[PDB]
């Protein structure tokens, strides 16, 4: 949508210091237990049976890191995020058949994990900028569903 | 939660419209996949992902079958629908947000079909009830 | 944005035969009984005490007939719904202090009341286009909130 | 519904973080008015819709007091929060949708403040609990 310079810098900061290797596994892990229905999409991933099992599941660590990177295009073309997700939207709908509501659930986990990591740095102004960015990306992910 | 007043209203409406459960179900699910295409993912393994389908006829049937049961189990949905909860839970794994979508489509259909009977009083009690069923369907999720 | 010609016609069809004096009062009353918290904004309206009283409250009727006409600009300004309601948004936000969540609830009530009226002719496809239009209107109404 | 495990998980977390109930409330409501400004309307009877404000610090204090109450009443929230429901109902008339928004702000604050304590397990149970609370606060609305 329309971005203020502040949001641009806030978004720029967060990604600059993001430990994709730490946030990604933990954000995807937290999603799989907090919203167990999301497990269906990861049939071959192995142990998704309880908290422990998800928490130490290699398939999930690696994929979370991946999921988080998927955002990278967005903040890298902040004025063209919808178009930037044309393909993934198509991938997610027609190839993977993923209920886009999960986009919002995982977005929320990502937000909750970034907050644990950033602590006091996760100010209200930072939460707003991050959620705004994520909502925009979520909209873009479910564009191609028809 | 549902007051006695809510329980009565739901029971009265269903004794009035229950006969047409089959039309309501086919119509409701048909609407669902039309107005909310994203819900089609749960049926992307079916040879009729379109309105009035044999499977849309089927699932619609079973869904209004849950509604009939939920009414009979209106005094304790959680206990009355646990069995259903696990099918969609561990088995089907449908995001609960879709229940709100279906509930909405069911009120539109009933309205299209029983406008005299679907007063606001019946609507609110029914809305309340369908929220109760969905939450009941979600019992075994996490 | 973006409307198929079909959607364009459906909306024009719907409004062409819309009995505002009938649908309007019925939509706002139904909203006030199924979502009683919306009764808060109609304090000067008088008797809200029960359903019957809401159903036969003239002030509610006249205001419902009015709210539905509010939609007119949107349907006559289909490719610019954001801009068309910017003022109305501000009115609702800064003057009336209306919780924009009730915008969605009322669209729902409107939707279901028109459905009672149009009956079997209220097809899935017709519903989809009316909800789409109603959605854009609801988006446009809550933009000026900050 | 809250399982024993859920009731256990919420109780343990609240015994661990309860000491900071005052800070959690101020921070949560501040976040709410900043990130979801539309919620400001309910407080528009004050020209003071800002984080860490005396009026903001206060309500938050009262909010977390209601949450500690709900923990103490965790075995029956519906009964435990009748009074609380009545206030936001007939009096304030808060759209029940804002409870969800506040709940999210509450999880973020706790996340920022107790990162070791806020495990996913404590998350799922706390999240389940706050939806229970939300549904409890809505009991007298309709
Ligand atoms: C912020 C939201 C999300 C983003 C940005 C995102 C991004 C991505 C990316 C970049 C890929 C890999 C593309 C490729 O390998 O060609 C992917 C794959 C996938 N995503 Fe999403 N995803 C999101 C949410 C979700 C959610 C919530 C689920 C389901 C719960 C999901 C399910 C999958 C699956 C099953 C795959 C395929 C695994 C593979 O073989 O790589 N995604 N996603
Ligand atoms: C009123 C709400 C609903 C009720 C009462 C209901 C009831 C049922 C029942 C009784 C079954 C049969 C399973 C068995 O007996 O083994 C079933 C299966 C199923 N349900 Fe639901 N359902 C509802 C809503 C939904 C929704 C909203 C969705 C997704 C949009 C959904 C997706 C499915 C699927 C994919 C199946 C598998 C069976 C098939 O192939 O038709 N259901 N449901
Ligand atoms: C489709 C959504 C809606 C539309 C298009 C709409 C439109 C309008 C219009 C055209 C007016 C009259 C402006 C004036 O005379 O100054 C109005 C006023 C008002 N609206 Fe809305 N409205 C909508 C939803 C709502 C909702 C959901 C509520 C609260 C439940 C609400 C509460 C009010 C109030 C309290 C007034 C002032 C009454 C008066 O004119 O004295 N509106 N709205
Ligand atoms: C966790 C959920 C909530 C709890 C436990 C809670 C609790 C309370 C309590 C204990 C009071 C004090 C009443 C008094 O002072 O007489 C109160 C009042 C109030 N609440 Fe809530 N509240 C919650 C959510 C909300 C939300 C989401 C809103 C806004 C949308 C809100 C708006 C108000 C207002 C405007 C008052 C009046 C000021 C006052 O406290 O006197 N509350 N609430």
């Amino acid at each position: 949508v329309e971005w203020t310079d502040k949001e641009r810098s806030i978004i720029s900061d967060i990604f600059s210091h993001m430990d994709y290797d730490d946030i990604g596994p933990k954000a995807l892990s937290r999603c799989l237990v907090v919203y167990p229905w999301t497990q269906r999409y990861f049939s071959g991933f192995g142990n998704l049976y309880n908290a422990e099992g998800i928490m130490s599941n290699a398939n999930v660590a690696a994929h979370g890191i991946k999921v988080l990177h998927g955002l990278d295009r967005g903040m890298k073309n902040m004025d063209n995020i919808a178009d930037a997700y044309t393909d993934l939207s198509t991938l997610h709908s027609e190839k993977l058949h993923v209920d886009p509501d999960n986009f919002k659930l995982l977005s929320d986990c990502i937000t909750i994990v970034l907050a644990a990591k950033m602590g006091h740095a996760f100010t209200a102004e930072t939460q707003g900028a991050f959620q705004k960015f994520l909502a925009a990306v979520v909209s873009a992910l479910g564009k191609q569903y028809h | 939660s549902l007051s006695d007043k809510d329980k009565a209203a739901v029971r009265a409406l269903w004794s009035k419209i229950g006969k047409s459960s089959d039309a309501i179900g086919n119509d409701a699910l048909s609407r669902m996949i039309v107005v909310y295409p994203q819900t089609k993912i749960y049926f992307s393994h079916w040879p009729d992902v379109t309105p009035g389908s044999p499977n849309i006829k089927a699932h619609g049937k079973k869904v209004m079958g849950g509604i009939a049961l939920a009414v009979s189990k209106i005094d304790d949905l959680k206990t009355g629908l646990m069995e259903l909860s696990e099918q969609h839970a561990y088995k089907l794994r449908v995001d609960p947000s879709n229940f709100k979508i279906l509930n909405h489509c069911i009120l539109v259909v009933i309205s299209t079909m029983f406008p005299k009977e679907f007063t606001p009083e019946a609507h609110v009690s029914l809305d309340k009830f369908l929220s109760g069923v969905a939450l009941a369907l979600a019992e075994r999720y996490r």
